[PDB]
């Protein structure tokens, strides 16, 4: 087969929404604005004593968040007052959302688990916030015909 | 053989299943029943049955 | 000592004999209620124990 | 959405105050000033057996601020007499303002953590003071426009 374009408009950075509380979130930095990865695997596999497999599927969903912001972007005195107020109070949890383009998304509740490290130099800096999601299973939503492709597959 | 003991549990890794153990020992064990195969027997002393 | 030492010496005897009849009395009341049961919800709550 | 540039004034190194006992402090080196960091994450999260996720706020919020300055400034000296006179009396205890420029700032009560390591080389060497701090949130303080936004987000 020949060569093919796999999509029919450019995949577009700024396309990228991200939502914290309700507001979209301005102030990204570098070459990578947001990175969402799980904790642990989906299946653990065991061994046996005469050659059969067990597959057992995990109940836990966590993941992280990692965003990246220059250290002079407002958000991060947003996120700062956030923390010392959940600090006093008690209330850590705010929905999350991430509209990706051309890519999988995510809708869950979030809290804020570590707070980045500052560094004045002779450049502007980069602060990284790890922000906890509940649930990190990807959706296909905005790509189209997956509810047919699904029925497609085959297995026994 | 004859089960002593088993145990069970769920711990949050492995979700969705469950580790079982168990323990077996020997048994050194040693009526409508034909005539011929008989011995005679014992009950003791009875009373009003 | 000293006579007011007394009086100290009577707060002891009645607020530690106070804390035990707060105690006391509550589990008398238990074990003298039968119509009431409690469960413990370990698991399973999510899947058909709702 | 096109280009937007975050600030109206450039971040400026020289504008970041670092105090410590009530006098400012000079002989930075290198690329990097000070470096502000945590020790332990804000939350830890626990699986359950059924899906249920159990977040606890952590209580410890000690921090350390390495200082990076040159081998011929006096600051070396003021920090090793102060260090020797700790150790002969017992006061250890001294306060530490941080006042960022377009940044977060602080402003705690810190210590003298551990003495740097000198190199007498071809060059002139660089020597890291870690500072350990007793609070160690940072603080929007001079950023604007944060006390209504933080009214803004949402939450259940």
């Amino acid at each position: 087969n020949q060569s093919k374009i796999l999509t029919l408009q450019a995949y577009d950075p700024a396309k990228v929404l991200v939502f914290i509380g309700g507001q979209r979130v301005s102030g990204f930095a570098a070459d990578t604005k947001i990175v969402i990865t799980r904790n642990n695997d989906n299946i653990s596999v065991h061994a046996g004593v005469d050659g059969e497999i067990s597959n057992a599927l995990s109940r836990d969903n966590t993941g992280v968040m990692t965003l990246s912001l220059q250290n002079t972007a407002k958000w991060n005195g947003y996120l700062a007052q956030w923390q010392r107020q959940a600090n006093v109070t008690g209330l850590i949890y705010l929905p999350v959302q991430v509209e990706g383009s051309q890519g999988l998304s995510l809708n869950t509740i979030g809290w804020i688990q570590k707070q980045p490290d500052l560094s004045y130099g002779t450049e502007v800096g980069q602060m990284d916030w790890e922000i906890g999601v509940l649930d990190a299973w990807l959706s296909p939503d905005q790509i189209q015909g997956i509810a047919a492709g699904i029925t497609g597959l085959l297995g026994l | 053989y004859v089960i002593t003991s088993f145990q069970v549990d769920r711990s949050s890794e492995a979700g969705s299943s469950i580790n079982v153990q168990v323990t077996l020992e020997e048994f050194r064990f040693k009526r409508t029943s034909d005539p011929k195969k008989a011995k005679n027997a014992n009950t003791g002393t009875k009373q009003t049955a | 000592i000293s006579p007011a030492q007394q009086a100290q010496a009577d707060k002891r005897a009645r607020d530690a004999a106070a804390a035990k009849r707060k105690q006391d009395t509550e589990v008398s009341n238990a074990k003298s209620r039968e119509d009431i049961q409690y469960t413990m919800f370990v698991s399973g709550l999510r899947r058909g124990r709702l």
